[PDB]
């Protein structure tokens, strides 16, 4: 709330509006912590709100999902193992054994 | 003629003089612009205006009174370029003087102290470019012209289809400028209703009481009195003679002693001559006429005091003697004719519930707000602040006007508020329409169609930000402390700020502006829609209004629309066309007077042309200009036919002013079907600019206009020689004229060097004069992209030949030959912004370091020590343009991979590659390199090295300046000092520096070299200013968004030549996509030996009938003739006598044109540079409807020595053996569209998906699959597949698991599906789930 | 008339698809309706074999 | 989730959701509190307005998401739409597997393939190529292959062609109304961008080549494989399923081709002569000793399986033309002489295929087509078929038809000025005698444009049908009709105002005179009225399909 408020009076009387330091000086605290206070200071964004050509085409249609594994990759992984079995049966049973073992 | 005219002259066809010349095509955008921003010392639209409104603003009621002096707006930030460069708008701060007044307490007013306090600033509005374009964040906006309802009164019908009763209806609709709609309407019952905005139907008399207006005066205000005398006993009757026409006679009629119609006889022109003229004022009547007949006013019984009968009700025989025993003498009724005077006013008092003002008042505001309770201040506030508040209700200036107009009244100007007699005037007109007297407009006339534009609308949203500031402003000066708070501490900015940004910034109106062609850019700076706000939608009208209509002559181009959704929902403005002084469409025309045609011209409206009779534009008329025959072809009202020589009041003024500037660039328009001619001019602006700007070798004349008038060219301010011509800049020494006395000076032209254009094309000018030559003002001093010696050049002309070719060619495919690519003549250059952001996350900032994990050296060699892109590196897919690193740490990897870096012994790192690299497939050349950083952070190498390059850059350039412009300073002193004094071989040996000493002897050469030095400290200090500011702003720290801590902006200049699948299209609407390159071995080519350049199929022009593409190219051919001709006598180097002759021949042409030419030109150094541009082709110019003709074309090929037929043999390049039957082979402009194939070519195996539904969803660019539809899943279905259909929504999209099982077994070998269920439906289930449904899958 | 006969389908979740959904689901949940599949409309839906 | 620039971004439902916990909860303090009664009443109320909210919004007041004006959307929403269920509704989901371009030609093709861009296939096949490369060892494991083709070594090019060679993709078109809006192709490696679809398809997919776009599918399962092959390929739908008639029928470049191949004029190089047989047939005419339409006996060997299903032979003495000896080559077998006897228009050319395919069955059917196609392409190319404006013929007779028509309106008029005829009355006359022109105007330059050409063979004169050019699309069904021709030379029409009232002053002149300035603006409001119709026609029959599919 204080933050507002100070970029009232600066708004006009700097006439565009103050830098992201000038209020910082205008504030108590480190200052750097200003930009830190305003990140989660912000309101989520409806998914649904509606986007270009409001063709129902919505934000969330368009947010990707980078915790899913894209086949290319786990097709490498499921042949990963089977290089890593080939190769340590190339070796001592011994050998296999330590190397599966550390 | 002018210097760059001397150049090239283009052979004009065509017989009509022109009489104006086309104004300046951006007129309307400039022109409304200026207007808003500007001091205007007086209420004329503007910031003036609507401050004006509001203004004063007094608090509530308590004496306190903030009112408004005037404002200014401060300097712009950043100028154009540099505001496009960071990103920021270009706009400028507005200052707003405001004067605080305090009346005493209490006081008869007068102010305790009043602080004026000075230019409090509020928001900075956007700046329009000298051009008419806006900046909003780098980037050019255009915001277009509306066509909206005018203001005012209209009466509509709503025929047909009402009630399927027929008998129509009649409609009233008051439309203000600002506020509330009143609505008034008929009923199959002819009962008249009212309905605020589109809001409850009701009864329309409950606003008279809402006027304070009882049922007596309503009766008394619609109606006639049929004045009823009781004398003697039992009733006599006051009659008007002409009340009895239309009616039969109800009783024995006599008077005048004489009887002249007894009962059952109707009541013809004798009956009423009678009684006129014996002057029959008073009959006598029986008691039963008056059981239907309703009383005028009310009539009591003297006695008991008590309500005989309530006005508005009908009398009975048995009623009247109890009013006639009260004593009345009088009783009044209405008159009621079923033709002439419906009794429509009174049957709705008998369904009005009110009675009174209060009754009125509440029953309106419970209509609008019901729910809620109604309170006599509710009540009557409410309807007092609708139509009659100054605030919240305006019909402004031209709703007021029309509104008069229509009313035939005669003040057009009055209230910007309704009056109790405006409402009423419109009512009584609404009847008589209903009554059979008067007609309803309609909505379609461009009478009634009004053209907004930017400097207006941006008006309405300025008003909104002060009225969603006033409620602030009056609400602080309640509680304000007397001297401490000012007129600042109030006012915000954001709230106004917010108002006019949202409008710029994302209304319908502001768009990216179609820029990859001169003509596209000019052709959507005019342009009108009826969309947005205010406007229709696409859904809601209907083919009335989308429509041509007779009124859109001269005003709207028919032929230039969309040809989608929205069609005639958008138009283009004529070329001639202009906005009227209230807001109309006025067009040209030229006073006839009598017989004789005046060169007067005139500008007339929709309804002013409505009334006059104006001839054609293709008429003849000669000598003194009277009309050749006795008749000529004409259009008076909405309407067309042969009129007399001497009616027609007016004539057109061009050939041309039925079409737009777009239309008017198609040659042989007239011979073109209108469906073509409108896909020719949509795609015309798709066109993008060349390698090698061309010219049209057919043409219209208009391509000179349009250059100049687009800012794409670079028009001389001063008429003068050149001093100093290179690719970069053009300094022009003015004549002395046209120079200003003081500072001497020249004109410095700085020209736009290569740079990326809103559709990633490349704009970049070139120098078209030569060191030392002669310029006057007005003349073209370089091209534009897509501009050629001052033409348009939209694409590059080329050999043509119809013919089918072994089917390359098949439906509208094109078969071009390799010279065109190899001569690299329709290769494109396209211009592309890559980004890459180093943002903060919660693990870590992202580093742009060089440092990359797992790259190798070829990847770093590209690359500085930064980690940046050379500026020149050649770069392909792949290549990386800025290294870029984010921060994770402990992965937490698996055994198998941790055995992997054991064996390999690799550190695996704890930051991950985030760098910016070259998209797959697209490939150029790096031609500059941005970097943004935020304030604070430290500027790694690289950017210094750039921050400091910019900096001597802008010391130069500066610098250049100073020096050029003390020079030619400089070189007035000299002149003047020469003046009385000169010493010439005495003065230039000293130091030029030390010459502002020596004066002269009494004279004004005194007062002039005097002045130059005044002038010259300014240039002194202010260059010095202009460089301290440029520095500064290079070395401030650049602002970015929340989160990002640097930007860097790569662009790469990638050439595009052509290749089968781009999109080319000649102008006449004949599409095309390129099919196959062919070898020049295969290209037919004529006898001669010289090839065809591009094989058309000739199937394509008899379907769609254009048929200016044939003669373009006939005539095509023939100017390429001459070219041909003129190239062998100069490469036979006949001589200037030989040359001129031939020349000379060509501009002729057999007779009765309007060209002129020479020899006036003199004979040798102007002749022989014009023959050298001339060597490539003959340019010709048919005019839109003007144009040339057969002969004229047939003639010019004979001059060719080309045939007639416009045909020759032509012969397989293959084979070798002849064509039969001859071919058609000639010169035709062709575009090249961009629709080119390498954007949209895009292919799709496993890429992102969307996590919401996991979806294929293209994120890097690798695009998410093709959209499979209901249709195609319908044609699958038809199909047995149901395989291919499974596999289409389970494994192939939905499936998250069955996806990844699919893709194993594809490597493995396996081709099956484990499909398994699709997670959009698997999503169904739980929404479902998620209400109260159990649904479950039952059995096995 | 076609799209009144349309409108009768034995499938719920076919009708759900083209009809006014909402009055569908419920309408159907009041009866404990048994979808048995055997349409197209409602096999594509849950992804199956047509 | 979160966003770029750390900003967070979410459902509208937490929102909903949210406030009925807020609410409820309030509510559980509120019984432990003993409020009175008028409060927990009011909470109540708040609650179940707030659940209703949360499962179908709108059915009450509206409630509308935090800070944003737009209604939050609720459950009920999510499921419903437009219209019914966005899943199941166009569009329709997301596949992986596919691609666009522009399309163009390729005349080349076979009918039963496509040019397939090299790119595009690269990317579409990119598992398939990885398991290819592994298979014969060509890439270590997997990795290696994916940085193969991403290295795009020239090696993988062969192993495409392997992976490509059986493996049919589907092609579509935007506006897929009847199955033939899908059909399955052999892919053809094709440098370049472009999609080349084979000529004889463009009409079952109205596939123009004015820039629209194709889609692209690979049949992954084996299934889907045998789907595309069996079912969906090209060659194995020729016929409407609309109507038993083949949908392949070759389209206008072709036709023109056969229609000027298989044509006669009077007198021609090699008029009169007798050859053996169509191959000396061809020798005649591409060594230039004889013109390809010349009338001419050759010897013909035509077959006729009129047995038990069992081919008879017949040799006769034919009387016909060079083209149509030289065409004969290409009929298979069992078709009479007959069928290619004639002019071979555009209307004789389908029935052609039709019979072919009704007789022989499918395969001699599509190899038919194939050379139907190239050999009409070819002999157009040779035809050097063009158009000129002098090709358009106008009638001598034009001027003095529009006078004597000129003078019908002023005899009408003269006797609406003196009372002899109604005002209404005048109006139909007037527009009859300009109608009536019309058709004048159209049959006369129809008689002169049509038979005109008047030639010498030996004798004295003769008159044939033209080989004026115009004239030839018209005939053969290529391209144009004698609506559209006489708009050309004759005068087009009488066009209405918006009204619809047709004007009594018709458009006197054509195209290949000018049209003025009132004439063109008259004409205007015919196109916009024509393109807004079809555009709301294109919209009326999307409904009607869907109204239909839906109850069948
Ligand atoms: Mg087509
Ligand atoms: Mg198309």
């Amino acid at each position: 709330n204080k933050l507002n408020r100070i970029s009232r009076q600066m708004l006009q009387e700097m006439g565009r509006e103050p830098t992201p330091e000038e209020l910082a000086e205008r504030m108590l605290m480190p200052e750097d912590k200003i930009r830190k206070v305003l990140k989660i200071a912000k309101e989520p964004i409806s998914m649904e709100t509606p986007i270009g050509d409001d063709e129902d085409s919505h934000l969330g249609d368009f947010i990707e999902d980078t915790t899913l594994e894209l086949p290319l990759d786990s097709a490498t992984t499921e042949s990963l193992r089977a290089a890593t079995h080939d190769v340590l049966a190339g070796l001592t049973a011994r050998e296999a054994k330590v190397l599966r073992m550390r | 003629y002018s210097y760059t005219e001397k150049k090239r002259i283009r052979k004009d066809f065509g017989k009509r003089p022109q009489v104006l010349d086309v104004p300046y095509l951006l007129s309307i955008q400039l022109d409304s612009f200026q207007k808003f921003i500007e001091q205007d010392p007086e209420g004329q639209y503007g910031l003036e205006a609507a401050f004006r409104s509001v203004f004063p603003i007094q608090s509530y009621s308590g004496n306190s009174e903030l009112q408004y002096v005037s404002y200014r707006l401060g300097e712009p930030v950043f100028d154009v370029q540099e505001c496009q460069i960071r990103g920021v708008t270009y706009s400028a701060p507005l200052r707003v003087k405001l004067r605080l007044v305090i009346y005493e307490r209490e006081a008869p007013e007068g102010t305790v102290k009043d602080i004026k306090e000075q230019e409090v600033y509020m928001g900075e509005i956007p700046l329009m470019t000298d051009n008419g374009t806006f900046v909003i964040n780098g980037t050019e906006r255009v915001i277009v012209s509306q066509l909206h309802r005018s203001p005012g009164v209209f009466f509509d019908s709503d025929k047909g289809k009402t009630h399927s009763s027929g008998k129509v209806l009649y409609n009233a609709r008051i439309i203000p400028y600002r506020g509330s709609w009143l609505d008034f309407e008929f009923d199959p019952k002819d009962n008249l209703f009212v309905r605020i905005d589109r809001r409850r139907k009701l009864p329309a008399t409950i606003i008279l009481r809402a006027l304070n207006y009882t049922t007596e005066q309503i009766l008394d205000l619609f109606f006639e009195k049929v004045i009823f005398e009781i004398r003697d006993n039992k009733l006599q009757m006051e009659l008007v003679p002409e009340r009895l026409r239309g009616e039969t006679a109800s009783f024995d009629i006599e008077a005048n002693g004489k009887v002249y119609v007894e009962k059952g006889r109707r009541i013809t022109a004798r009956h009423i001559r009678q009684l006129e003229k014996d002057d029959v004022k008073l009959i006598e009547v029986p008691v039963e006429y008056i059981a239907g007949k309703v009383v005028a006013k009310d009539y009591i019984d003297e006695s008991t005091g008590e309500l005989i009968c309530a006005a508005n009700m009908e009398l009975s025989l048995d009623l009247l003697a109890k009013l006639s025993q009260s004593g009345h003498k009088r009783i009044e009724t209405l008159f009621t004719n079923d033709l002439d005077h419906g009794p429509y006013i009174s049957e709705t008092l008998r369904v009005d519930p009110t009675n009174d003002r209060l009754s009125a008042l509440v029953e309106i505001y419970r209509m609008m707000r019901p729910g809620e309770p109604p309170t006599r201040e509710a009540a009557e506030s409410l309807f007092e602040n609708l139509f009659f508040s100054e605030d919240r209700y305006d019909l402004s200036a031209v709703g007021r006007m029309k509104f008069n107009r229509s009313l035939l009244r005669e003040e057009i100007e009055g209230s910007g508020i309704l009056s109790k007699d405006d409402i009423i005037d419109v009512m009584k007109k609404l009847i008589d329409i209903r009554n059979g007297k008067g007609e309803v407009d309609d909505i379609d006339h461009l009478g009634n169609r009004r053209i907004r534009s930017v400097g207006e609308m941006a008006e309405n949203q300025f008003r909104v930000g002060l009225v969603r500031v006033e409620r602030a402003v009056k609400e602080r000066l309640s509680l304000g402390d007397l001297d401490t708070l000012m007129p600042q501490d109030m006012i915000n900015a954001k709230p106004i700020s917010a108002a006019v940004k949202e409008f710029f910034g994302s209304s319908q109106l502001s768009q990216f502006m179609v820029q990859n062609n001169p003509l596209s850019e000019i052709t959507h700076k005019r342009r009108i829609s009826a969309l947005g706000p205010g406007g229709l939608t696409r859904e809601r009208a209907g083919f009335e209004v989308r429509d041509v209509h007779p009124t859109h002559y001269g005003r709207v181009c028919p032929i230039e629309t969309p040809e989608g959704p929205n069609i005639g929902l958008i138009n283009s403005l004529s070329v001639y066309a202009q906005t009227n002084e209230y807001g109309f469409l006025e067009t040209p025309y030229r006073k006839v007077t009598d017989g004789v045609v005046t060169d007067e011209i005139h500008y007339l409206s929709a309804i002013e042309e409505g009334n006059y009779v104006i001839a054609q534009a293709n008429s003849n008329l000669d000598e003194e200009g009277h009309f050749v025959e006795d008749l000529v072809t004409c259009r008076s009202k909405g309407e067309s036919s042969l009129f007399s020589r001497d009616q027609v009041d007016y004539m057109d003024v061009s050939t041309q002013q039925v079409v737009s500037v777009g239309a008017s660039l198609i040659p042989f328009l007239e011979h073109d079907d209108a469906n073509r001619a409108l896909m020719g001019a949509n795609m015309q602006r798709q066109a993008v600019p060349t390698l090698r700007a061309d010219k049209p070798l057919v043409g219209t004349g208009m391509e000179r206009a349009v250059a100049v008038d687009s800012g794409v060219t670079a028009v001389a301010k001063r008429g003068g020689v050149v001093q100093y011509v290179d690719a970069s800049r053009i300094v022009i020494k003015v004549n002395e004229d046209e120079m200003y006395p003081g500072e001497a000076g020249i004109d410095i032209y700085n020209l736009t060097k290569y740079t990326r254009s809103n559709q990633n094309t490349c704009i970049n000018q070139m120098p078209c004069v030569s060191l030392g030559e002669p310029v006057e003002r007005g003349d073209v001093l370089a091209d534009g992209p897509s501009t050629d010696l001052g033409e348009l050049a939209l694409g590059q002309n080329m050999r043509v030949a119809f013919m089918p070719w072994n089917g390359y060619n098949f439906e509208d495919s094109i078969l071009v030959s390799e010279r065109v690519v190899q001569e690299d003549r329709f290769t494109t250059i396209h211009i592309q912004e890559l980004a890459c952001v180093s943002r903060d996350t919660k693990l870590g900032p992202e580093e742009i370091t060089a440092d990359i994990p797992n790259v190798g050296e070829a990847a770093l060699s590209k690359l500085d020590e930064s980690g940046i892109v050379y500026i020149g590196a050649e770069v392909t897919g792949g290549d990386i343009l800025v290294g870029k690193v984010t921060p994770k740490g402990e992965t937490q990897l698996t055994p198998e991979e941790k055995l992997l870096r054991a064996i390999f012994g690799e550190k695996a790192s704890d930051v991950k590659d985030s760098s910016l690299r070259v998209p797959n497939g697209v490939s150029g050349t790096v031609i500059d390199v941005q970097v943004f950083t935020r304030d604070g952070v430290e500027k790694d190498k690289r950017a210094l090295e750039i921050e400091e390059m910019q900096l001597k850059q802008a010391k130069k350039d500066l610098s250049e300046e100073l020096q050029i412009l003390e020079a030619g300073l400089f070189s007035r002193i000299r002149a003047v000092l020469v003046a009385g004094g000169v010493e010439a071989e005495k003065l230039d040996k000293l130091p030029r520096d030390r010459w502002l000493e020596l004066g002269l002897t009494d004279e004004e050469k005194q007062n002039q070299l005097e002045q130059l030095a005044e002038q010259y400290d300014e240039l002194k200090h202010e260059f010095e200013k202009k460089l301290e500011a440029k520095r500064r702003k290079i070395t401030q720290g650049d602002d970015l968004a929340p989160g990002v801590l640097k930007i860097v902006k790569v662009y790469l200049a990638v050439k595009r030549r052509i290749q089968p699948g781009d999109k080319m299209a000649g102008r006449h609407g004949n599409k095309g996509v390129i099919s196959k390159i062919n070898p020049i071995e295969d290209m037919p080519y004529d006898e001669n030996g010289t090839p065809v350049d591009i094989v058309l199929n000739p199937l394509g022009v008899p379907s769609r009938m254009n048929i200016g593409q044939i003669l373009e190219t006939h005539l095509g051919m023939a100017a390429k003739g001459i070219g041909d001709k003129i190239n062998a006598m100069l490469k036979q180097q006949q001589e200037v006598a030989k040359l001129r002759e031939f020349i000379q021949r060509a501009y002729d042409l057999g007779a009765d044109v309007r060209q002129k030419v020479d020899l006036s030109t003199f004979s040798d150094e102007e002749v022989m540079r014009l023959a050298e541009n001339l060597r490539k082709g003959m340019p010709i110019a048919t005019p839109v409807f003007d144009g040339a003709k057969e002969a004229e074309i047939k003639e010019l090929l004979k001059l060719g020595d080309l045939p007639t037929s416009g045909q020759i043999r032509l012969y397989d390049g293959r084979t070798g053996e002849q064509f039969e039957r001859p071919v058609t082979v000639g010169y035709m402009y062709m575009l090249k569209l961009n629709h080119l194939v390498d954007d949209k070519m895009h292919a799709r195996s496993t890429g992102s998906y969307s996590l919401v539904t996991q979806q294929p969803l293209g994120g890097k660019a690798q695009f998410g699959g093709q959209r499979f539809g209901e249709m195609e899943v319908w044609a699958l279905e038809a199909y047995g597949a149901a395989y291919t259909l499974q596999e289409m929504l389970t494994v192939k999209s939905d499936d998250v698991n069955g996806r990844t099982k699919m893709y194993k077994n594809i490597v493995d070998g396996n081709h099956q599906m484990e499909p398994g269920m699709p997670e959009s439906f698997n999503v169904l289930l739980k929404e479902i789930r998620s209400l109260g449904i159990n649904i479950e899958l039952e059995d096995e | 008339g076609i799209t009144k006969a349309s409108l009768a389908t034995e499938s719920f979740i076919s009708a759900a698809s083209f009809q006014e959904t909402t009055r569908v689901l419920t309408e159907a949940a009041v009866a404990g309706k048994r979808d048995e599949l055997r349409g197209l409309k409602e096999n594509v839906i849950v992804g199956r074999l047509i | 989730v979160p966003l770029d620039g750390g900003r967070f971004a979410t459902s509208d439902l937490n929102d909903l959701y949210r406030r009925v916990i807020n609410r409820n909860n309030r509510l559980k303090r509120l019984l432990d509190l003993a409020a009175p009664d008028i409060i927990v009443r009011n909470e109540k109320r708040m609650l179940q307005e707030a659940v209703d909210a949360l499962l179908d919004n709108g059915r009450r007041g509206r409630a509308i998401t935090g800070s944003n004006k737009r209604p939050l959307k609720s459950l009920a929403d999510m499921i419903k739409g437009k219209q019914g269920r966005f899943r199941q509704n166009l569009l329709g989901k997301r596949v992986d597997y596919s691609g666009r371009s522009v399309i163009t030609v390729g005349p080349y093709l076979r009918l039963h393939q496509c040019g397939l861009p090299k790119k595009m296939a690269l990317e579409l096949f990119k598992p398939f190529i990885y398991g290819k490369l592994e298979l014969r060892g060509l890439a270590t494991t997997i990795k290696a292959a994916k940085k193969m083709v991403e290295r795009e070594e020239a090696v993988v090019w062969d192993i495409l062609d392997e992976v490509i060679r059986e493996h049919p993709v589907l092609l579509n078109r935007a506006p897929t109304l009847h199955r033939l809006g899908i059909q399955a192709f052999e892919p053809v490696l094709i440098e370049g961008k472009a999609i080349q679809l084979h000529p004889l398809v463009c009409a079952a997919y109205n596939a123009d080549f004015d820039g629209d776009q194709m889609a692209v599918h690979v049949p992954l399962t084996l299934e889907a494989q045998l789907e595309a092959r069996a079912l969906m390929m090209s060659t194995n739908n020729i016929l409407s399923p609309a109507n038993g008639e083949p949908i392949i029928v070759p389209s206008q470049d072709v036709v023109l081709g056969l229609y000027y191949m298989t044509r006669d004029c009077v007198n021609a190089k090699g008029e009169g002569m007798v050859l053996t047989g169509p191959k000396e047939a061809e020798r005649l005419y591409r060594s230039g000793l004889a013109s390809l339409h010349a009338r001419v006996k050759v010897r013909i060997t035509e077959y006729e399986k009129d047995a038990n299903g069992e081919l008879v032979a017949k040799t006769s003495l034919k009387d016909t033309t060079v083209g149509r000896a030289i065409l004969w080559m290409i009929v298979p077998k069992g078709l009479p002489y007959s069928i290619v006897n004639q002019a071979l228009g555009k209307k004789a050319i389908s029935k052609m295929l039709n019979t072919c395919y009704r007789i022989l069955g499918l395969k001699p059917t599509v190899i038919f087509a194939d050379q139907i196609m190239y050999t009409g392409f070819a002999y157009a190319a040779r035809s050097g078929a063009s158009v000129g404006i002098d090709d358009m013929v106008i009638p001598e007779k034009k001027h003095e038809i529009i006078s004597e028509a000129e003078a019908e309106v002023a005899e009408i008029q003269e006797q609406f000025q003196s009372g002899l005829v109604t005002a209404g009355e005048r109006y139909n006359k007037v527009i009859d005698i300009w109608a009536a022109a019309n058709d004048r105007v159209s049959k006369a330059m129809m008689d002169n444009l049509q038979t005109e050409t008047v030639i010498n063979r030996d004798g004295q004169e003769e008159k044939q049908v033209s080989f004026n050019s115009i004239y030839m699309m018209a005939d053969s069904g290529a391209r144009g009709s004698a609506a559209q021709i006489r708009q050309l030379a004759g005068m087009r029409g009488l066009m209405a105002k918006p009204d619809g009232s047709i004007i009594e002053t018709p458009i006197t002149a054509n195209f290949r005179e000018g049209l003025n300035v009132l004439q063109y603006f008259i004409s205007t409001h015919g196109a916009r009225k024509g393109l807004a119709d079809t555009a709301l026609k294109t919209a009326n029959s999307g409904y009607l399909t869907r109204r239909l599919v839906d109850v069948a």
